[PDB]
DNA sequence: TCAGGATGTATATATCTGACACGTGCCTGGAGACTAGGGAGTAATCCCCTTGGCGGTTAAAACGCGGGGGACAGCGCGTACGTGCGTTTAAGCGGTGCTAGAGCTGTCTACGACCAATTGAGCGGCCTCGGCACCGGGATTCTCGA
DNA sequence: TCGAGAATCCCGGTGCCGAGGCCGCTCAATTGGTCGTAGACAGCTCTAGCACCGCTTAAACGCACGTACGCGCTGTCCCCCGCGTTTTAACCGCCAAGGGGATTACTCCCTAGTCTCCAGGCACGTGTCAGATATATACATCCTGA
């Protein structure tokens, strides 16, 4: 049908190799492959993975065409880019002008590698307040540099500056926040003038719904950008299950891998190593407390508004994110042992703790902002853990600080706040372990990318991934819906993952021993207080048995119980 | 504080010293008196009502839940001061 | 440093000479939601008409001090008080 | 030439509020150009209201939105609970 | 049948059918609804009960029997509503409320 | 027939009686002229009003309801006549 | 020597007794007069009816009060019991008459 | 025969058509004459065409080809008459008269 | 849906006053709320004086005479003017 | 009175963009043509309310004349507000995720316009009679010089 | 703190013209029927409104300090009030002429209404320049000292 693509895109590939300047050698044609690092990169170790991805980019470049990385995660980015360009302009020795663009959560460790991985290179950052800029694009506003790194909005208020200059290769990071081509970002990188390579880095692709793949492919390639309201029919397949499946999902999804071979590249950890411990994710659940369970039905049944959804979130994670009940609970807001009794998340968070310090393992927990990290804050004070704590609003200094400060070993903090959204891309971490996640992925793409922080090249430890979700409550419902969703794109992402080298027979492996887990899940659509059950997530072996057995004489043995005028009183100022 | 916030100052506050200066400034006044910002903000509050009520009212009479711009600018030609560029 | 009434007089050519709206627009709203709560529940509110409201009380509230700058300079000092205000209000009918 | 008025109810009125009162001819002149005032402006806002909405058909609904903008606060809640009382017997007899 | 009139349905002493009458021949609307002159007419019952009760009281404080201008200017000006409602009204042979400012009293 | 300084028809003691019953305890003696001013303009907008009525009918005598619809014109309501 | 009240007290009687009563406080003739001068300008040759000149001196007397009233609070607001000139048309300039 | 607009007859720019239709529906009177919405629509080309004059020069005034509600609040105060006319109105945007009282001044 | 206006109008009457002078889109809906404003004024005054003297017609002369009504001084007169001139020429031809 | 500096304010050139001006397909409202009928114009008559005059009464206005209190100028004190600087802090802008209700359509039916028949509520003319204006006298109260 | 005394309230008596009830006499309000149609209700689409966080930076906030002005006090003088005397024009009551409002009878022609036909104007695009912004440079003005 749309072979037209097929033969016509092909020839497309030719007219941007020769007229812009078998899928895998017609776009491939020009070959090469090195297993030798370039000589710029010092102090590293060399793996198979960022050879034939190293190399792979490389073929992108010497055809003229650009590309995405589909990895997994922790395949090392910022060591194709520095390769990259220390490999490329090794031989060229053109080197700049070359711009690379990263999250500000993540900037002075950008230039941390290529501080230590190699030497050479210079960069331009852009922080601070419009003083050390003046310094900075005042010395070289003559345009002298090997590199300038940058973050989102600096081009849009620098595009009055950078953007006069002319551009050839540049790097962006992350295309999940890129997304729509509507947004003034996109549109705006049209005002940067031009540069004629291009890539863009990405942990997961867009979005379950997926319109955009309209924006993504315009943005990454000259290819669709001629027709934009072409494939929203063409779309269908994601939204009878084996004829439906068949037509919808086998048609028009093999019509994609057939398209889409030779621009995304995606690994795993085990394809690398093996050294990953586990499959490393687990879930957990929980109950409520009556007083706070009177919350569902009645405010449920107040029906001021957005509260439905914005009130249950709360409510199970704390009461005293309403200042009003926080008020009426207790006049005098100090610390107090009903603090964490309200909840059964902090009843069974006051019984991981004593069993978290005692194994000497640490935890990353992911938590909703405001109000929450705080009150988080001060349960962790009150029993007195210390923590770190990381959120949108701090600058630049302590986040590079705090970073440095997670490295030393020596740490005795174990635990620490880390915002989703702000953080999620905000650190590069080999050394930790356990994971914890409130808010349950609003975007899948959020919680397994802030997920990987733990599991990393050269881990010692054995990760273990919780979520913490209360029974009767809406927010297991948003779990039922993002796991949906992990299907939705568990027909485009779980099948852009056999797509590295384009294979043949391993797809249909994932068809049918992924259709078994879709299947299983067809079965999942439709307790732990005890010592033993938590006991079994942290042992990972019976030496953890054995020494969490110190803890039972306490949180168990024990040489009041959870649980009216709060409940009425409650209901009479939640009626406004 | 840090620990809980306890920041709110509630709303009408956050028409600022500098505001109300400012359109005090534009007004023609050269010297303010320091007791004008509590009479400032009495008197907005009034208006506000004033005009809101109105606004609501033509807004109930329609049965939607959405305040539109041609609520208020009958609500404003409705107390004898009249608008243009809105609609009308 | 200026003699002090210099800047007052800058700033007044300066506010006069413009078209520039005076009040921040997210206080201004929250006023004006806040205010809105005591007569109907959950209701919706577009740009358009909170830039209304926004209008018509800057200038309400510019043409007041106007009258009430006659009323103090009418009292022989240079500086209004609140008794000019609500003695402006008195007058015009408001109260 | 027949000039009619609202004199005769307005005595009625009286005669129900105050038994033993009666009233002057200027004050009952008065009386029914109050009455003719508030008449015209209930009736303006109704059309005003009607034609915003673009109806055609003037009914009790804007009627009762005209009451409760033209008058302020207990006026347009007793005259809103008299008016739907007077509707309400109206309707149901 | 007995013709019955519609305002002693209601319950009103008002003239619905006049009211509704002006209603279709005012230029107000092209239709008119069926309770809108019952409406009306008994918000006007209202009205007219409030003022006559004001303006009453005001006789009786007066020792007259008989309510006049001035009663109706007493009545009006010394109640906050019908003063909001009528303020620019000027009501003739009314007259003015007694009034002096504290500061013009000797001392 | 022309009519001239029939304005000064008004008296001193009648404008005194109108300030006295103002609430004015004391006046000043060029308080007079200027009031005779304003009501000279009060009176021009009234009457051009009403005389504007008058004509619109095509009638030589002026009514008092066409004073009475003059003065709702200008916004002020007048009771009791009409 | 003969009894005389200290100024300011016959003024304060003065206003409770014109406050008291409803009494009309210019007389007619002049004024009408007054109103057919002004009426001469416009039309020439027209009839006024009783009730309409008694309708003038209603709204011009109301009017003049209330002004007077206004007036009033600018002199006391002054700290001044005179009336002056620049307080009517003060007045009149914060009414928006001019 | 070929249809001519009655605005092209009386020489107006303004729809008298439209403004026929507006009186009709307008609920205004039960019948419209044939002269009201010429005479009326020319009444609106005097005004609109003497506020865009008063806007034009004031533009020309402030260097700027393209008319801004600025110069509308201006055009209209600085005239006496729209300013009679308009006196009521709250112009969007406007801003106000550049005014200063002389006792203000230093000296 | 298709919301009529004046705007186009008020673009014609701007290039026969100044040819060479431009105006923004929110000062032609000042223009636009201004003729709305003032028709309904003038429509308005001359249903009151088709009421007052017992007409059920509008004609040029209510219209006339709510003209000098609502405009003061020379703007009634050159309004009249202007008027008078376009009914003549309208139903002279 | 008059020169020098620092700040804000105006001017000249470059540049860069988002709102404005113009062309286009289409469709619904405006123009033309024809007809009926009822409202407005127009002649004729009736009467009542306006205008004009005159004369007698007298409350009210003009004119003057003391004098006491308030408007107004001057002066001095103290404190409250302008002004500038370092430090926070939310406003502004952007970007994500959801979905409630604005906005339009399609039936379909109760409801109001309209005309014929009928009659009783309200109104104009017409009678009482009593609540209130007016007055005359006495008791009481509030103002002012001892 | 108190009497002389001028103004005011209170009470009893008297005369009158408007309030209040009655009675024909309509003509508009009520009832009974139709007939077309505005909007009530259900359904569908999809846009803008809601919440929230990330991130930067112009504005707000707190504070130190000076001096400009608000306010209290005093003295001066002038001018407006309280009262007596004198004059005049309002007022009331009556009488008379008449013309302009009010109505009724007759007629005609201007506009509502409907049908037919088409282009003036409107949403949607396209290009494109007026001016808003930025940099550089010079003039107006205040504040200081001389
Ligand atoms: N050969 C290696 N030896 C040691 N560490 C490695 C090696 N390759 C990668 N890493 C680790 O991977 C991290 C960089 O990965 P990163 O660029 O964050 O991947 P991505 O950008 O795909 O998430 C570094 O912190 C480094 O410790
Ligand atoms: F290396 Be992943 F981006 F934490
Ligand atoms: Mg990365």
């Amino acid at each position: 049908l749309l072979d037209q693509t097929k033969d016509t895109r092909i020839t497309h590939l030719l007219r941007q190799t020769n007229a812009f300047l078998d899928y895998y050698n017609v776009a491939h044609r020009i070959k090469e492959d090195i297993k030798k690092q370039p000589s710029i990169l010092v102090g590293g170790t060399l793996k198979d993975y960022q050879i034939k991805g190293l190399q792979w980019m490389v073929s992108l470049f010497n055809n003229h065409l650009n590309g995405i990385l589909a990895d997994e995660m922790g395949l090392g980015k910022t060591i194709q880019t520095i390769s990259l360009l220390t490999y490329l302009y090794e031989m060229k020795n053109i080197r700049g002008p070359y711009l690379v663009i990263v999250p500000l959560s993540t900037l002075s460790n950008w230039s941390s590698e290529f501080a230590k991985w190699a030497p050479t290179l210079r960069t331009i950052s852009f922080k601070g307040s419009p003083n050390e800029r003046k310094a900075k694009q005042a010395k070289i506003r003559a345009g002298e540099f090997d590199v300038v790194l940058t973050t989102f909005e600096y081009i849009i208020k620098e595009r009055a500056l950078l953007s006069k200059v002319k551009w050839v290769h540049m790097i962006i990071d992350e295309g999940h926040r890129m997304k729509n081509a509507q947004s003034k970002l996109s549109l705006t990188l049209n005002t940067h003038y031009h540069a004629d390579y291009r890539l863009i880095l990405t942990g997961t692709p867009l979005q379950n719904n997926l319109p955009e793949l309209w924006a993504l492919l315009n943005f990454v390639l000259p290819k669709i950008f001629n027709s934009v309201k072409s494939f929203d029919e063409w779309f269908n397949t994601p939204f009878d299950k084996i004829e439906l499946s068949e037509e919808e999902t086998l048609l028009v999804i093999r019509r994609l891998h057939k398209v889409l071979r030779p621009f995304l590249l995606r690994r795993l950890k085990k394809d690398v190593e093996k050294e990953l411990p586990d499959k490393v994710e687990k879930v957990v659940k929980c109950k409520m407390s009556a007083l706070q369970q009177i919350m569902y039905q009645q405010m449920l049944k107040y029906r001021g508004f957005n509260n439905q959804i914005m009130q249950l979130k709360k409510i199970c994670n704390h009461p005293f994110v309403f200042e009003e009940v926080e008020d009426q609970i207790n006049p005098t807001r100090e610390t107090n042992d009903d603090i964490w009794r309200v909840a059964g998340k902090f009843e069974l968070l006051d019984r991981i703790l004593p069993k978290l310090k005692a194994t000497g393992h640490r935890v990353l927990i992911f938590f909703q902002m405001t109000q929450i990290m705080d009150i988080m804050e001060d349960f962790l004070r009150y029993i007195n853990i210390k923590y770190l704590r990381l959120d949108g609003h701090t600058k630049s200094d302590e986040r590079s600080e705090l970073l440095r400060l997670f490295n030393a070993p020596d740490s005795e903090y174990l635990c620490f706040i880390l915002s989703t959204r702000a953080g999620g891309l905000g650190l590069n971490l080999q050394t930790a372990d356990t994971v914890i996640i409130f808010d349950t992925d609003w975007n899948p793409h959020q919680d397994l990318q802030a997920q990987d922080r733990a599991h990393r090249i050269g881990q010692k430890n054995e990760v273990r991934i919780l979520r913490l979700i209360t029974t009767n409550s809406v927010e297991e419902v948003i779990l039922e819906r993002a796991y949906k969703k992990l299907d939705i794109d568990g027909k485009v992402i779980q099948a852009g993952k056999f797509d590295n080298k384009s294979t043949s027979e391993e797809q249909e492996a994932l068809l049918r021993s992924l259709l078994d887990a879709e299947e299983e899940r067809r079965k999942k659509r439709e307790e732990e207080l005890k010592d033993s059950e938590i006991n079994e997530i942290l042992a990972r072996n019976d030496e953890e048995m054995a020494v969490l057995t110190r803890m039972d004489e306490d949180r168990s043995k024990k040489e009041k119980s959870r649980l009216r005028e709060e409940s009425e009183s409650a209901a009479v100022y939640n009626g406004r | 504080a840090k620990r809980h916030r306890k920041v709110l100052r509630d709303n009408i506050q956050g028409i600022t010293k500098p505001a109300i200066r400012r359109l005090a400034r534009r007004g023609g006044v050269k010297r303010i008196s320091g007791l004008i910002y509590e009479e400032t903000r009495g008197v907005l509050k009034v208006f506000l009502e004033n005009v809101i009520r109105d606004a609501v009212t033509y807004t109930e009479h329609a049965k939607r839940k959405t305040v539109t711009a041609m609520d208020v600018v009958y609500a404003l030609k409705r107390q004898g001061r009249t608008l243009y560029g809105f609609g009308g | 440093r200026y003699r002090p009434g210099t800047v007052a007089l800058r700033e007044i050519r300066r506010y006069q000479k413009s078209t520039e709206l005076l009040i921040r627009k997210l206080p201004f709203q929250r006023l004006v939601r806040e205010i809105a709560q005591d007569f109907k529940t959950d209701l919706r509110f577009q740009s358009s008409a909170v830039m209304a409201l926004q209008e018509a009380s800057e200038a309400y509230l510019v043409a007041l001090f106007e009258d009430t700058n006659l009323c103090a300079i009418h009292a022989k000092r240079v500086t209004i008080m609140p008794k000019d205000i609500q003695l402006a209000r008195r007058i015009r009918g408001e109260r | 030439t027949r000039k009619e008025s609202y004199a005769i109810y307005v005595y009625k009125v009286l005669k129900q509020v105050h038994p033993d009162t009666g009233i002057s001819s200027k004050a009952m002149s008065i009386m029914n150009s109050f009455v003719n005032d508030v008449f015209e402006r209930i009736a303006g806002e109704a059309s005003r209201l009607a034609h915003y909405n673009k109806r055609s058909t003037i009914t009790s609904r804007e009627i009762q939105t005209a009451v409760r903008l033209l008058l302020p606060g207990e006026l347009a809640k007793h005259a809103v609970s008299e008016g739907t009382k007077a509707v309400t017997k109206y309707t149901s007899a | 049948a007995k013709a019955k009139t519609r305002s002693s349905r209601a319950g009103l002493q008002f003239p619905v059918g006049r009211v509704h009458r002006l209603l279709r021949k005012g230029n107000y609307a092209e239709r008119v609804g069926a309770g809108a002159p019952v409406y009306l007419a008994a918000v006007l019952e209202y009205l007219t009960a409030e003022i006559l009760e004001l303006a009453g009281n005001a006789a009786r404080d007066n020792k007259k029997t008989r309510i006049i201008p001035r009663h109706l200017q007493l009545a009006v000006r010394n109640d906050e509503e019908l003063n909001k409602l009528l303020g620019r009204v000027t009501i003739a042979q009314g007259g003015v409320l007694p009034n002096i400012q504290s500061v013009l009293l000797p001392k």
